[PDB]
């Protein structure tokens, strides 16, 4: 499993520019969690085959996911909106 | 560190289909990119194939 510091700072260099509220990796990361542990309505939800759970809200256009013990893979907003959400 | 990024090949990915970011290329691994090569927008703006033919310039 990939170390979590590095995965969390990779994934805010990759995906901060579409989350000018947030300034820092920290709070990239908590707001993930915070997204995935008090999903807002119209959030949508799945499982995968290996217990993660992905989240997906079509208002905001927010992906993200989680491993079975709720440690964040991703987030981020896809430019195929809910057709990248309907693809899985 | 044991499976091969789908872009660039190298063994980079520790779980298959789990968002990782590749060190050595950049892309990250969406599932749905890989299982779709052609589809653009998903965690990459580039579809895989569009990411691939970049890489194998660099
Ligand atoms: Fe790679």
């Amino acid at each position: 499993k990939v170390e979590p510091v590095g995965n969390a700072y990779g994934h805010w260099t990759k995906h901060g520019k579409e989350f000018p509220e947030y300034q820092n990796a920290k709070q990239y990361v908590d707001a993930a969690h915070n997204f995935m542990t008090n999903p807002p309505p119209g959030t949508l939800t799945k499982t995968r085959p290996n217990g993660d759970t992905l989240y997906y809200n079509p208002v905001t256009n927010v992906f993200a996911s989680k491993d079975i013990n709720g440690v964040p893979r991703t987030m981020f907003k896809p430019e195929k909106g809910i057709e990248y959400w309907n693809k899985q | 560190g044991s499976y091969p990024c789908p872009c660039c090949g190298n063994k980079t990915i520790d779980e298959p289909g789990c968002y990782e970011i590749c060190p050595i290329c950049g892309w990250e691994d969406d599932p749905v990119q890989s299982a779709d090569p052609d589809f653009s927008g998903g965690a990459n703006s580039p579809s895989l194939n569009e990411a691939k033919r970049a890489f194998n310039e660099q």
